[PDB]
């Protein structure tokens, strides 16, 4: 009964090509965070990372100034009930 | 040594459901140290010290019994294995702090657990 | 209820294990019981590989994980047994083996699962 | 099954009043040692005491000159069938 997705994803600093986002770690023991981002804009390519569990920012680069980017966030962390599962994410917009 | 081997099966299955529900209940509460997987091992620390120093003083019980407490009840409740897991998955996710703690509190208790249950029953007598 | 013959199913087959090989071989090496050990290793060997297998393989029936988690490693390992061997060695002055046979078990057993759960990583690459 | 009885129970150096005696260790895990000492006549208080398993030698003390003493020794072991238990003694019998 204990929620592995994370919360109160936002962008805290901002560049005209790169977005720095925040999130708050579930209580559980996440292994690492899967990153995604596209442009909001239909067919560009999804793009994803992974940052380790221990830190809960991460940067992204290589935007387009200007573009609505769509950026999602989810898990990878162990429960005693799954092992090694991946959390639902954890969406937001921002436009550079 | 067929009436041997249910032995091993009802305590065990005992200690194993007996593991199974309170991990579920409590493992989630504390994770950089799971409160229901320590539970299981003090228990079961608690309660084969305490077979430890009754099993001394009654040589002639069944080796039945025997067998369902220590091999089947207190192997099935406790676990080394999911003890493991948590703790390589503490190293994976860079919680050396609490890797390290999680594998101390486990080994030190369960040996108090059972010097306590030893110790206890051996000053009771 | 499912669930439950799982664990039952699971937990008796690795009980029954950590037995037979507990009896058969722990008696050979007073000094570290190796079957007490063996069944350690094989199911922190079993826990690491199935740690990397069901992630990759992340929509399976939750009916064969708890089987071999909780189950099958969870019956096969056990803390207890490690307990009093330690505690017997440290009862009988044997501080040297007492803690050597504290290393062995967790080293061991934390690089059997890095073992078990790094070779599937690696094998599905 | 393997065995947990000592064995080569001797006295390895006698004086009137005491006797070094010795044994070999079973292979078991041992606790501790146990040595009773009494007259082999049974017209007197046997007395034991205990030896650390890390410890293969005892010594009888007090004893009366030129007497027959039934002299054994047991084990408390852990076993894994059996966890604590004592062992069946070995014994000798000495004239001091
Ligand atoms: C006693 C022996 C002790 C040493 C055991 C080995 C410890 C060091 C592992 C080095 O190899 C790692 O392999 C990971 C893959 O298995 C990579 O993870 C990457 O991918 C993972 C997911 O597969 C993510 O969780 C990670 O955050 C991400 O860095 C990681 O880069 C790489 O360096
Ligand atoms: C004494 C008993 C020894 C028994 C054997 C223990 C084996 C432990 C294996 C740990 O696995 C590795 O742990 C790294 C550290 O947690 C991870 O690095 C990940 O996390 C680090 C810190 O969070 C980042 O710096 C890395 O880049 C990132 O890959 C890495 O992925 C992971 O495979
Ligand atoms: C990492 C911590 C784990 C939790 C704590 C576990 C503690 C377990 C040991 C307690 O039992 C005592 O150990 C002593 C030492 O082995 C024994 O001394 C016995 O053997 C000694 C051997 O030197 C003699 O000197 C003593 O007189 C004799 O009583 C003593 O009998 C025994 O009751
Ligand atoms: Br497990
Ligand atoms: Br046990
Ligand atoms: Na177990």
């Amino acid at each position: 009964s204990v929620s592995s997705v994370p919360t109160k994803l936002e962008v805290v600093a901002a560049t005209p090509t790169s977005l720095l986002i925040s999130w708050d770690a579930p209580a559980v023991t996440v292994v690492h965070y899967v990153i995604t981002y596209g442009e909001t804009g239909g067919n560009s390519p999804v793009q994803e990372f992974t940052v380790p569990g221990s830190k809960s920012t991460a940067t992204i680069s290589g935007l387009k100034p200007g573009v609505d980017y769509t950026i999602t966030v989810y898990t990878m962390y162990y429960s005693y009930s799954d092992l090694y599962s991946y959390s639902s994410p954890i969406s937001i917009n921002y436009r550079t | 040594m067929i009436k041997s081997l249910f032995a091993v099966i009802i305590g065990g299955s005992v200690g194993c459901t007996l593991r199974w529900l309170l991990s579920t209940k409590f493992n989630s509460l504390f994770p950089n140290l799971p409160p229901g997987t320590l539970v299981v091992n003090l228990l079961a620390g608690l309660i084969i010290g305490t077979a430890l120093a009754y099993f001394l003083r009654q040589p002639h019980l069944d080796p039945f019994w025997k067998l369902m407490i220590t091999t089947g009840l207190c192997g099935g409740l406790s676990t080394f294995s999911t003890f493991s897991v948590e703790v390589f998955a503490l190293l994976q996710a860079g919680n050396y702090i609490w890797a390290l703690t999680s594998v101390l509190v486990h080994v030190i208790g369960s040996l108090i657990m059972t010097a306590l249950g030893f110790f206890i029953i051996t000053i009771l007598f």
